[PDB]
């Protein structure tokens, strides 16, 4: 069990797709890294200059769109890679 | 008249040896501004030998330079019998000289004496834009084109070994066409003979030689015997300094025969020839003559040059006395004076090792900045 | 005009050798009047004649996984498409629309490009193996301006349009109107043959007339031979005569005699006999 | 449905026009990517320093003018290219 | 017509004069790009930290002196180039 601190969020990204708008199958460098995932646990909240905590807008079990970068760190837990990132890396909520 | 000039590619063992010697010279010069270098290289099947006399305050290991240099040509496989990493390089260089403290004292650098006795020559003609004899210039360009295509990857089955022969005819002392073009190159065994000549003539022969100089009488020869797969150091002995005639002018100009590669600028056997070409190119770019040569003579242990002679083949627009007067009072023919004004003490001898020491605009000795001044003075 | 006179001329022109005269007459009758006959040294002990119908170029399949008929070692495509490209290929992203469109139909497709890198080869071969779309890839034959000229010739004969980057045409926007058609295509390790293209005739006559008039301004007989071969390839047939001799010296002698007979028969057809 | 987080808006740029003040057709480097588009979904609002939320000034259906850059992120939704970018990256509103 | 958002204004640069301090007609790079223009519309106002709006000092129709740089963006409107810029890039007002 992992509990994120402050406004950070731990997610797992979906597997890369094989079919692309039809029967065309992409292998190797043709299929890029997935740019979507599901959130497993959510942080307590962001620390304000006042000192209060603002709860994060994302909730457990949702689907988010995020941009990979220097802020997103990849950690391997239970022989499974998960992504730890701040809320600012999350762009939108799917459905 | 019918004259033929022959050029060779960088994959030949003698050209490999020449490249190694100049690569070491640039590395030594970069580390030591005022080093003394006189080196030679020998290459054979799987064994590489280096020797000579190099006196310098710095130390350089020859192994990493040799592997880097050989890899540049493309000897990265064992199919041709020579591989960069699998080969072995031994050193037979005396890194120290007894005369390092006895002669350290100097009186005046501007009055340095020549260390060798002999006479050197220059040459320049307006037949080509680069002020060089045409048959040798186009022979160098052909093998240069082959290497560029080979490095580009469009022709991956080509091998470094290549030789070209170009024949030019002259009518009333002018170029009127191209007679015969020969390009001998080594290829991989996968491609058959018929497809081989088609690629080389249409992508190397065609876009290099001028189209307006090609007539219906031109004959193209490719792979005379029919199979040039065998090549590399296995098929021929390798040593340094055997085709100086090919490197300098191709036989159109009388040369002293002094070896160029592996020699420091201090020795006049190399630098003074560069200055003569620089002076000859400058004096012909101004339009004072159609062709000109500079004969500079030096004596061992003598500072002042013994004699300077200029010959023009009767194409001079001014009397030869004026031509001799200008070069004396406008060019510093001092053995150290020409060093300073040509600023050769820079690591620039790697590219000069192959494809001819002369005929490239970026070379410091190939500049024509002094042509305008001489035209005003003689006019 | 008759084949008997042509055979007699060929026999007389080859030091009274009836076999070569008859062979040349038969080859000329088979190929026709707008065609190319050439002589190369063979390997057997007797002369043989080989004729090629249609057009073919010395370019084979890129990967050995495209062959659906291992018995002959060659791949056969029935009523396929033809895609023409001059640009180098290293990514598949530019062919998603065309491949999905032709997979929506089922009948195969052929790619003629100057070169295709392994990244696109991987997806092409995996798609062919998984049984989704049947495609084949062959390099563009020749090099230089001749390569584009013969690409345009193939485009004209197959009833399609070439796709060139320098003319501001991109492969992403290509559709079925830019793809040609053919009755059958046979590709082996060394040759690719397009059988019974569906191009318009008047374009064929225009192209052959253009190349024929371009022949005249050529100053080297090598260029004349190449353009005549192009004319024969686009319209007509091409035949090769493989002379056979035991020794190289006899090989050269027979080759010279056959070439002389060929020239004499050509001149006799052109002007007449006395 | 895709809804952004905080002050982000999703846009779909207009097609690249070929005709330019006449029947002339521009190809290649002559015509560049468009810089106008319409918003599909609008974020809830930016988060203030104290903790309040400020509604955005863009309504759904408006045509916006933006500048493409590092901050603008491109994502494929329903096989359609849309741009996920902040509210501060838009310049003006047409009409 | 367009209207800017927040702290942005739209200006149009006047034509550069050729005859400078006499009859000397200037041609080429000597006639530098004009650094003065007139505002066409005024933005709403910058958003303060607390969320209030500060009305812009520049009024529509005035003449402004600015500096050309990376922050100034050009837009082709009605086949007539204009400049999109923030109030921070406005140096002074003529008269």
């Amino acid at each position: 069990n992992i509990r994120p601190l402050h406004d950070r969020v731990i997610v797992k990204r979906k597997e890369v797709e094989t079919k692309s708008a039809g029967g065309i199958v992409l292998t190797g460098s043709a299929a890029a890294k997935s740019t979507r995932g599901e959130v497993l646990a959510v942080g307590n909240g962001r620390i304000l200059e006042n000192g209060e905590v603002k709860p994060l807008d994302v909730k457990v079990g949702d689907i988010v769109i995020f941009n990979d970068g220097y802020g997103v760190k990849s950690e391997k837990i239970d022989n499974e890679e998960v992504l730890i990132m701040s809320e600012s890396d999350i762009l939108a909520i799917v459905e | 008249h019918l004259f033929t000039s022959e050029s060779v590619s960088e994959g030949h063992p003698d050209k490999i040896a020449d490249q190694i010697s100049d690569a070491v010279l640039d590395a030594i010069l970069e580390q030591d501004p005022k080093a003394r270098v006189a080196c030679e290289t020998y290459v054979k099947t799987g064994m590489v030998l280096v020797g000579g006399e190099i006196t310098t305050s710095a130390w350089v290991d020859i192994e990493e330079i040799t592997r880097n240099t050989v890899r540049e040509i493309g000897y990265v496989h064992s199919d041709m019998g020579f591989d960069a990493n699998s080969c072995a390089v031994l050193s037979a260089i005396g890194k120290q000289s007894p005369d390092i403290n006895q002669g350290v004292d100097r009186a005046d650098p501007l009055e340095q004496g020549a260390g060798d006795q002999g006479l050197m020559f220059g040459y320049a003609t307006n037949e080509t834009d680069v002020l060089m004899p045409a048959p040798i210039t186009y022979a160098h360009r052909l093998v240069q084109r082959q290497a560029e295509v080979r490095k580009n990857g469009t022709l991956p089955w080509l091998r470094p070994d290549a030789k070209s022969q170009v024949t030019f005819q002259y009518d009333d002392g002018k170029i009127v066409g191209i007679d015969a073009v020969v390009l001998s190159t080594q290829h991989s065994e996968e491609i058959d003979q018929k497809s081989l000549q088609e690629a080389v003539m249409e992508e190397i022969i065609k876009p290099i030689l001028p189209a307006e100089w090609l007539t219906s009488a031109t004959k193209f020869f490719i792979n005379p015997t029919g199979r040039f797969v065998i090549g590399g150091p296995m098929g021929d002995c390798g040593l340094t300094g055997r085709k100086i005639i090919v490197d300098t002018y191709g036989g159109m100009a009388r040369h002293g025969g002094g070896a160029f590669s592996g020699k420091d600028p201090s020795k006049v056997d190399r630098s003074a020839a560069y200055a003569a070409r620089y002076v000859a190119k400058n004096i012909v770019a101004a339009g004072l003559a159609d062709r000109c040569e500079i004969q500079v003579s030096y004596a061992i242990g003598v500072a002042e040059p013994t004699s300077i002679m200029v010959e023009t083949f009767g194409t001079e627009k001014v009397p030869s006395e004026q031509l001799t007067l200008l070069v004396r009072e406008f060019f510093d023919l001092r053995p150290y004076g020409l060093i300073q004004m040509l600023d050769l003490l820079h690591p620039i001898y790697k590219e000069t090792a192959a494809y001819g020491h002369f005929g490239r605009e970026h070379f410091p000795w190939e500049k024509t900045d002094k042509a305008q001044l001489l035209r005003d003075a003689a006019g | 005009s008759d084949s008997k006179a042509i055979a007699q001329v060929g026999t007389i022109s080859a030091n009274s050798d009836e076999t070569v005269g008859k062979l040349i007459a038969e080859a000329m009758d088979k190929v026709g009047k707008e065609g190319v006959i050439t002589v190369e040294d063979g390997t057997g002990l007797q002369d043989e004649l080989d004729v090629v119908e249609g057009m073919q170029f010395d370019r084979g399949y890129l990967s050995p996984y495209f062959i659906n008929k291992p018995e002959t070692g060659a791949v056969e495509l029935e009523s396929p498409f033809i895609l023409l490209a001059d640009k180098k290929i290293s990514n598949i992203r530019e062919m998603l629309p065309v491949l999905e469109a032709v997979a929506k139909a089922g009948k195969p497709l052929l790619i003629i490009a100057e070169d295709v890198e392994g990244e696109a080869l991987a997806t092409l071969v995996v798609n062919t193996m998984r049984g989704i779309v049947k495609v084949a890839a062959v390099k563009a034959p020749g090099f230089g301006d001749r390569r584009k000229a013969m690409l345009q010739d193939i485009a004209t004969l197959t009833g399609g349009t070439v796709i060139s980057e320098e003319i501001g045409m991109e492969l992403e926007k290509a559709t079925l109107e830019d793809l040609g058609q053919a009755k059958r295509v046979v590709i082996n390790k060394d040759t690719t043959t397009i059988i019974d293209g569906v191009g318009e005739e008047a374009a064929i006559q225009g192209r052959v007339a253009q190349i024929r008039q371009q022949i005249e301004e050529a100053t080297s007989d090598y260029d004349r031979e190449k353009l005549q071969e192009r004319v024969a390839k686009l319209a007509g047939g091409v035949a090769v005569i493989k002379v056979g001799a035991a020794t190289e010296v006899e090989m050269k002698e027979k080759k010279a005699r056959v070439e002389d007979a060929l020239h004499a028969t050509r001149a006799a057809v052109e002007e007449g006999v006395v």
